[PDB]
């Protein structure tokens, strides 16, 4: 079920999609990614977990998030997987995304906003249904409110329509869950030989309940969490819990009541105070994302990246792809405060491939610190 | 009066020079008292029937306004970053 | 009894502040918050910091996570602010939705 959309409107589009449903296996969605429509393996996945609350951002705050995620990305070719609707933080971000790419004058490195969105929330989606590989369907762009059924945006180059599951009504969560874990098991580059382990990571802005599972699940997988701090929904309980430093489960109940006022179920209640702690029993994946405060997002995704492969094992072999990836992005001092810090041995065969990295991409400060460090 | 007017007389020679290759685009290309020809072949294309000031099409127009938002945040960006680093607003 | 009120209570200190609007704008805000939480009973505050160039303390006090803003709320203060040549109260409303 492959075919093309000609979005009509403001500025016409060539957009790329593919029917799937949610029994079939990943890999070979990554396999038509990489392959049929010609993109090449990411260097960094940022994966939107939010943003389809009725509350929505402020436009400062919704500025400095796309503002900080389009810079951060800029640097390599990365990928920002969000649901293929127009609406809410998923539209100004595909906005954010095509703007950088008009404007983007090195079209070596490009980022990507693919579109996961379930076939029940498209609108006109019979308008696409034709999809003649000769003649692209074409698709009109409208701004609906927030109500139940959206439009395609316009800005996302790809599209992964997914079918609803007849057993329960998650498959769009479920293949978001599976397509993170199979892209985390991939190399960011053509062969395996001076590639890394392609960096997959999370973000939730103003989560609702209904997302816990999934959240848990990807935990589970064990890829890394951003929390931004002034969000609003789940992120707010969860900054609040870090501020707090533990969590109690009378705590825990009495902010999601706080936050939640609407929902009202003893069963749903007690099943998300459950799977708040057991989410917050791993810690390590996740970390807090203050704009006010930080407002590089490179610095603090680079950060849980270090912190989850330091949590993981203390081998040196194992911190290479977080030593690559600051080699890609300059940050010699998060390198030098985190991976080069006593813990950790370094000896020359290791450190030749990184060397020959930081040198021919032309990183004076990371070549400084590997010839001081053996 | 040298020393004081030679830095505007530069920038106003620029200023004039513009307008001197806007004027030297429409000319015909015969000098005097050739340009005859070229005069009379005018009239006779006017009666029968630019590398500056071009308009580009919708897409490449779009593109190059996109392009310059975009230089535009990154200047605007870059004076705000280097008023926080300033030794004033630093102290 | 006066010191149970507390909220409608504000001590100006010249030696220390010395800036009266200030005080007094963070004493109506005050005042404002304790008496509730809704959008609309907030406006009066805003316009009277809009009318005074206090653009900070509107920021700190006013638009600080508690108060929802929708754009018919603050499409009257946005014309106020424009009208009388705010251009930070412009920035805050536009940055605000």
């Amino acid at each position: 079920r492959l075919g093309d959309i000609d979005f009509t409107g403001v500025s016409r589009t060539r957009g790329k999609f593919v029917r799937v449903t949610s029994s079939t296996d990943p890999a070979e969605i990554y396999q038509i990614l990489t392959k049929q429509w010609g993109l090449a393996p990411p260097h960094l996945v940022v994966a939107l977990m939010g943003g389809d609350e009725v509350a929505q951002l402020k436009p400062w705050l919704r500025d400095t998030l796309r503002k900080g995620l389009v810079k951060a990305a800029q640097s390599t070719g990365a990928w920002i997987l969000t649901s293929g609707l127009r609406f809410g933080i998923t539209k100004n971000l595909g906005q954010a995304v095509r703007d950088h790419s008009l404007a983007s004058t090195s079209p070596k490195v490009r980022v990507v906003a693919i579109g996961i969105a379930p076939w029940n929330m498209i609108q006109n989606r019979d308008l696409l249904l034709s999809a003649k590989p000769d003649h692209p369907a074409t698709y009109p762009t409208e701004d609906l409110p927030y109500g139940a059924v959206y439009s395609l945006d316009c800005n996302h180059s790809h599209f992964i329509l997914v079918d609803e599951d007849p057993k329960r009504p998650g498959a769009t969560g479920e293949m978001r869950v599976k397509m993170l874990k199979h892209i985390s098991l991939q190399r960011t580059g053509y062969g395996g030989t001076g590639s890394i382990e392609i960096p997959v990571l999370c973000l939730l802005v103003h989560g609702e309940p209904r997302i816990l599972q999934k959240m848990y699940k990807n935990i589970q997988n064990s890829i890394p969490w951003l929390i931004l701090a002034g969000s609003g929904g789940v992120a707010d309980i969860l900054v609040t819990l870090m501020d707090r430093g533990c969590w109690d489960a009378d705590i825990v109940q009495e902010l999601l009541i706080n936050t939640f006022p609407d929902g009202l179920h003893s069963t749903e209640i007690t099943s998300w105070t459950k799977l708040i702690q057991r989410i917050l029993d791993h810690g390590h994946l996740l970390t807090v994302h203050d704009p006010e405060q930080d407002s590089e997002l490179d610095t603090v995704i680079l950060k849980a990246l270090v912190k989850a492969c330091k949590s993981q094992s203390q081998e040196a072999q194992d911190f290479l792809d977080e030593l690559k990836l600051a080699v890609a992005w300059n940050r010699v001092d998060i390198a030098k405060s985190e991976i080069f810090s006593g813990d950790v041995q370094w000896s020359a065969q290791d450190l030749e491939e990184v060397m020959m990295e930081a040198l021919v991409n032309d990183k004076p400060d990371f070549v400084r610190l590997f010839v001081d460090n053996g | 009066t040298f020393q004081v007017v030679q830095e505007n007389a530069d920038i106003f020679w620029k200023f004039q020079r513009y307008n001197l290759i806007v004027e030297y685009h429409s000319r015909p290309a015969l000098a005097p008292p050739f340009i005859i020809i070229s005069h009379i072949t005018q009239a006779l294309l006017s009666f029968i029937k630019d590398l500056l000031e071009r308009e580009l099409p919708s897409g490449l127009d779009q593109k190059l306004m996109t392009w310059e938002t975009v230089q535009k945040e990154n200047y605007l960006a870059k004076l705000e970053h280097e008023h926080r680093e300033s030794s004033g607003e630093r102290l």
